[PDB]
């Protein structure tokens, strides 16, 4: 029970974002270092509970 | 331009049909079948590319 | 490398800095895009399978 006593800190990033502002930047091919990279929101999408 | 207007309509909906009837979980499915397709740089795909 | 600022650690944030050369700018002019700005559109065959209800696009 001496790891649940003290709260462990959860490091939230800083919400920013200009797609909004500058919609040229975001186009139909877009920059991707992994080829697998749309696995993971397909995944939840289809089993949520996993 | 009575007869190439039926041609493009019906060319349309006839699609949006069997692609309504794709799980998201896919490679090409409901919200990323355009961006696959174009190969340009359109400023935005809407209008005339979709 | 550690940096310090009000007897508190202070850490780099942001992309990782590259050494701009002028040929890496030049080569991408050199490269001008030259791929012909027109809008090619490439089609999808649908491709059938046990369930029917459900439509799976192929590339080819």
């Amino acid at each position: 029970s001496a790891w649940f006593i003290n709260a462990g800190m959860v490091n939230m990033p800083t919400l920013s974002c200009a797609n909004g502002y500058y919609p040229a930047l975001t186009n139909v091919n877009p920059y991707h270092r992994l080829d697998t990279w749309k696995d993971t929101l397909n995944h939840w999408v289809a089993y949520p509970d996993m | 331009l009575f007869y190439h207007s039926v041609a493009m309509i019906e060319s349309c909906y006839v699609e949006l049909g069997n692609v309504a009837r794709v799980s998201d979980s896919d490679a090409i499915n409901k919200y990323t079948f355009t961006e696959l397709s174009v190969q340009g740089r359109p400023v935005m795909n809407r209008g005339i590319i979709v | 490398a550690a940096m310090f600022s009000r007897n508190k650690p202070l850490y780099m944030t942001g992309g990782s800095v590259r050494t701009i050369a002028t040929g890496n700018y030049r080569d991408a002019a050199e490269r001008l895009r030259a791929m012909d700005e027109t809008l090619r559109l490439k089609p999808f065959k649908i491709t059938e399978k046990l369930d029917f209800r459900v439509a799976a696009y192929a590339i080819p």
